């Protein structure tokens, strides 16, 4: 099989969606923010691990585009929490739930 | 007939022939006999196939530094009988301790030999490295043995000794031997040469008359010779526990230390990082026991009496790990005859640690809690039970604010002038010596004392604790 | 390098002067002794201290300065037999040897003689030099020291230099005799070097290479030396931080009081950690960060040995991966969670809290 | 016997004790300039 | 194999070395182990570890001969040359006083562009053996040793003023003659 294309560059995926999450979350500085091809590589990078796929799950909740508020999973919710704190390379800067709204 | 033996008993021949032994009241009689036999080493009374069978049965019981073996011949001459490889050794500071220069990562070998004596016999070794290697230069030749580039050469050692530790440092010695040390070979080339030498010294020390052993040396197959008596011990009752998980021993250890025993001593056999063994061959050891091995004592974190709770001295309570991954709870009747591993005078207990105190990272014997934000060093005792760590930061020195006119008594050790940093002496439960670090405002009868007029022991603690990294 | 066979060296640390008596006449096979003799140096100065008078043997004695020619450079010397020929402290390579086997005499052995013919007479120094520093004075003539023997006997504290230009080789030469002279005098002087040093911390670094290279061959002597920046302001800084009762205390004092604790506690001190910690390569080794250089420590017949990582099975590694594990069911991440928002909670505290469970060895 | 050489290692140590006074009479100045 | 077991004193032999640049003090004490290699076969190879002596005998050579340095993987040796090389990240000309070359795989043809005139400061002040290449063209050579051990001499071309003891080319070697008349390529 060709793994490539899924993953090849890795580097352009990570870089770009962690750039955009940091537009949003950390609004972070100015830019000719976007790439739709980007907001795909988001979900297919998302993909390949379960520290992803649960975020991934939680996005998807999304598309129902309903308004309403997830349930809180404690205990999942926190090591979510964690998982995004780490999959932001962030140091540990106060990452938290009213951001992650 | 020659003498032979149940493939069984292989259980009290290693242990016996490696550790030592002194009883021989407790041995199976006729095992015993042959056994007595064997160690005097008429050899051709014993079939050569046992020997052979009980090799391999040692290779299944597999032992990490054996020597690898094709022949019996092992136990008719001096052969290698363990394998090492020269450790760094690579530090400068402190002194060589007649510890002769190795190159690093050399392999070396034991022998089976032992000697009473140096120096008389060695002359006979050198004869031999002459016929070992023909042209020589600039031997570093001395009294222990051969030396010359390190690389091939010999020496007389003891028995348990350490290879390339860097240090020899003072402990008190307990053990006797006719033959205390054994020889000790180097460079692989010599070893090769003496597989074929198939060679046994002269005997003049017992006239040459072909004696089996000599008054002055003596060949022992695989003998570590590790201490050992017998365990003697009025058993009340007994339970044997098995699990692997400490945080599961602590909470045993704690609903125990809720018996009105103040302490509870626990003792680690040594050997059990060894090789494979028999659950039957641990069960003979567990009536026996080696001196050197570890030993403790712990006591809870004293506080408050309930009046009630005493009178228990009659039990002798303790707790080891029998298996090597499995322990024996035991109570015997309170004892003084019985016996214990040797251990060095004055030493400390050791106190476990409290619901709500956290260990430093990186330390010992000190310290914080957060409900009063405080920090502590216990002057002597060592800490024990501690799962988590917690990093120190400056950060939590917060210094108060108080009001100028504070005072303090007793003595003050003062520790940065500029940061209004102090120690001060406390003694918890009026029993525990410790020392309590304060930061801000505060004041005492004068009195300064000076941090040179202090123990080593809190001393490196704190010289460390400073971090001024 | 090439060593060519009929050499034979002699390293003794008495070298530092001319051993004049032991030279003895060389002869061809046949007996066709040689009295022409030829000695090089590796200066003029050198000549300055050396009587024919001693060598009646010979009858024709003459005496040069080394010099290394390229021209007639060889890995296998230009031959001669017309004369007995010996080099003295040579520093550089040879291209000529006189009839049988030529002689060489130093102090100091050099990469280029390692794989050659040697003899030591080694012998072990008691004393040390203790190194000094300041921000009664005691000038003394750089180099040339054969006329201040006297002095160096008469005095405990001394100060030395060299001119700008001067070949770094002669300097290690300079130095290693002085402290080869130094270890015989029954007081360990004081002495300080008047040289922005930056390199000679390097040049130590020689020495030690050196060191070991003799040891190659050697006495396993209990040589000091330390690193003198690192170790030294640090050390510095300890002393400033703990009571003073010395600007001046000795270095190895630190070690010999904490001797003490070591058997009776069982454990490393922070002290001998940092050491073997900031040292360029004998330590955690920032040339390339390797603290699996942890310390193995034994004592006279334990049953035991002691390490970075606390007690260990005497002569094994450090640890086994199979274990009776760190099992993470104790040390759930969550659980340190939990753990750590009472302990923040409780403190009241903002931040810079950070925690780890224990682990363990070998041993438990 | 004793075949070991440090007994004689020991006398090199006396001779080493003994190195240093040799330098007096290496070195002192002398009774006349013979040129 | 019957032939292995014999040998043919005329037949050619080398001895080479790496360039040798430092010192890992552990590596020593091999010396008993002598190492040889050489094609048994016509096109075969057999390489040999054996007990070091002194006695055994090898194939006749002259006295003094010149063994070989292996070469460096970041040098090149010139084209059609022996002796000399260069190194880019220096831009520097080299040439072995006596030594002769070993195990390059390709080598650059000299150009004279490559003789950089460096404009220099105003005073340069040298030291040492010193011989004009060419007063007009400002080229001159330098003794050199590496590592305190490998005798060579240095192409320049600059200002590079030195002490007036001008040496003169008749006192050469024949070998480095040779070499510096075809590497001039006045042609």
């Amino acid at each position: 099989a060709q793994p490539s294309e899924e993953l090849i560059n890795m580097r352009r995926y990570r870089n770009a969606a962690r750039k955009l999450i940091h537009h949003y979350s950390l609004n972070s500085t100015s830019s000719t923010e976007y790439k739709i091809s980007d907001v795909v590589m988001t979900m297919i990078f998302l993909l390949r691990s379960e520290k992803y796929h649960s975020l991934f799950k939680l996005l998807e909740t999304t598309f129902d585009d309903y308004t309403c508020r997830p349930q809180m999973t404690q205990v999942q919710t926190d090591t979510l929490l964690d998982a995004v704190r780490s999959l932001l390379e962030m140091p540990s800067t106060t990452i938290d739930l009213t951001t992650v709204d | 007939n020659l003498l032979t033996l149940e493939r069984d008993h292989f259980k009290y021949l290693f242990l016996t022939s490696y550790f030592d032994l002194k009883d021989n009241e407790h041995v199976p009689s006729e095992p015993m006999a042959f056994i007595r036999n064997y160690l005097n080493c008429t050899f051709d009374l014993l079939d050569d196939a046992v020997l052979m069978n009980y090799f391999n049965y040692l290779q299944s019981m597999q032992l990490k530094h054996l020597v690898g073996s094709t022949s019996t011949n092992i136990f008719k001459f001096v052969k290698p009988q363990f394998r090492f490889v020269c450790d760094r050794t690579t530090v400068d500071i402190l002194e060589f301790d007649t510890r002769m220069y190795i190159k690093p990562g050399t392999p070396v070998y034991a022998t089976n030999l032992f000697t009473s004596n140096p120096r008389k016999m060695m002359a006979f070794l050198y004869a031999e490295f002459g016929k070992v290697f023909k042209n020589k230069i600039f031997v570093n030749i001395n009294n222990y043995g051969c030396v010359l580039a390190g690389s091939a050469g010999f020496l007389f050692d003891d028995a348990y000794v350490d290879w390339n530790g860097v240090r020899m440092c003072a402990a008190p010695r307990l053990d006797n031997n006719m033959h205390p040390f054994r020889l000790y070979l180097l460079g692989e080339d010599m070893a090769k040469h003496f597989v074929d030498n198939n060679i046994l010294p002269p005997h003049p020390s017992n006239a040459k008359t072909r004696k089996i052993n000599n008054s002055m040396f003596m060949l022992k197959n695989f003998y570590k010779g590790l201490p050992l008596f017998k365990s003697k011990y009025t058993v009340v009752n007994s339970t044997k526990i098995v699990t692997r998980k400490p945080n599961d021993i602590f909470n045993e250890i704690d609903k125990e230390l809720n018996g009105n025993c103040p302490f509870i001593k626990f003792i680690q056999r040594d050997y059990i990082f060894d090789a494979q063994f028999p659950p039957d061959l641990l069960d003979l050891l567990n009536e026996y026991m080696t001196k050197s091995s570890i030993m403790k004592i712990i006591t809870k974190f004293v506080i408050e009496e309930n009046p009630a709770m005493s009178g228990e001295m009659s039990r002798e309570i303790i707790l080891d790990r029998y298996s090597v991954d499995n322990y024996r709870k035991l109570y015997i009747k309170m004892e003084i005859t019985n016996q214990f591993p040797v251990m060095y005078d004055h030493e400390s207990s050791y106190i476990f640690v409290s619901k709500d105190f956290l260990q430093l990272k990186g330390t010992m014997n000190a310290f914080y809690a957060p409900k009063q934000r405080i920090l502590s060093i216990l002057a002597v005792n060592r800490l024990f039970g501690a799962t988590e760590t917690i990093d120190f930061h400056p950060n939590l020195l917060v210094y108060r604010q108080s009001s100028p006119p504070v005072r303090l008594t007793g003595d003050v050790y003062v520790v940065d002038k500029n940061e209004k940093v102090f120690l001060v002496k406390h003694v918890f439960s009026n029993t525990v010596p410790a020392y309590l670090l304060i930061r801000g405002d505060y004041e005492s009868s004068s009195d300064l004392k000076s941090l040179r007029d202090l123990n080593p022991w809190v001393q490196n603690t704190l010289l460390k604790l400073l971090i001024p990294d | 390098m090439e060593c060519p066979f009929q050499i034979q060296v002699c390293i003794s640390d008495r070298f530092f002067a001319f051993p004049h008596n032991l030279v003895e006449p060389q002869s061809d096979v046949g007996n066709k002794l040689i009295e022409n003799l030829i000695v090089y140096v590796p200066t003029d100065d050198d000549r300055l201290y050396i009587d024919k008078k001693q060598f009646p043997k010979f009858n024709s004695v003459l005496v040069y300065r080394h010099e290394h020619d390229v021209n007639i450079d060889s890995r296998s010397p230009k031959k001669t037999a017309s004369a007995t020929i010996v080099y003295w402290n040579p520093l550089v390579p040879i291209t000529e040897i006189g009839a049988g086997e030529t002689r060489v005499f130093s102090v100091l052995l050099t990469n280029n003689l390692f794989y050659c013919n040697t003899m030591i007479v080694h012998h072990e120094n008691p004393k040390c030099p203790i190194e000094f520093t300041y921000p009664n004075l005691r000038p003394i003539a750089c180099e040339i020291p054969l006329s201040h023997f006297k002095e160096l006997v008469e005095s405990n504290d001394f100060l030395l230099c060299f001119n700008l230009e001067t070949s770094t080789m002669v300097k290690i030469l300079s130095l290693k005799r002085i402290f080869c002279i130094f270890q015989y005098r029954k007081q360990p002087a004081r002495y300080v070097i008047n040289l922005p040093h930056e390199e000679i911390d390097n040049l130590y670094n020689k020495l030690n290479w050196e060191r070991t290279r003799r040891l190659m061959k050697g006495d396993v002597p209990s040589n000091c030396a330390t690193v003198n920046r690192s170790s030294l302001k640090y050390i510095k800084q300890a002393q400033s931080l703990l009571g003073i009762p010395d600007y001046s205390q000795t270095v190895v004092d630190f070690v010999k009081m904490f001797q003490k604790i070591i058997f009776p506690y069982q454990l490393v001190p922070n002290v001998i950690i940092k050491l073997n910690n900031f040292d360029q390569m004998v330590s955690s080794a920032p040339n390339k960060a390797e603290p699996y250089k942890k310390i193995r420590l034994f004592c006279k017949n334990d049953s035991i040995a002691i390490s970075s990582s606390g007690i260990v099975p005497i002569n094994m590694p450090d640890f086994s991966p199979p274990n009776t594990f760190d099992y993470s069911d104790y040390a759930n991440r969550t659980n340190i969670n939990f753990v750590t928002q009472r302990v923040l909670t409780d403190g009241g505290f903002s931040s810079g809290i950070t925690v780890t469970p224990v682990k363990y060895n070998y041993y438990l | 016997e004793d075949v070991d050489y440090e007994k004689e290692s020991k006398r090199r140590k006396l001779e080493d004790e003994d190195f240093l006074k040799l330098k007096a009479l290496e070195f002192s100045k002398d009774i006349v300039n013979e040129k």
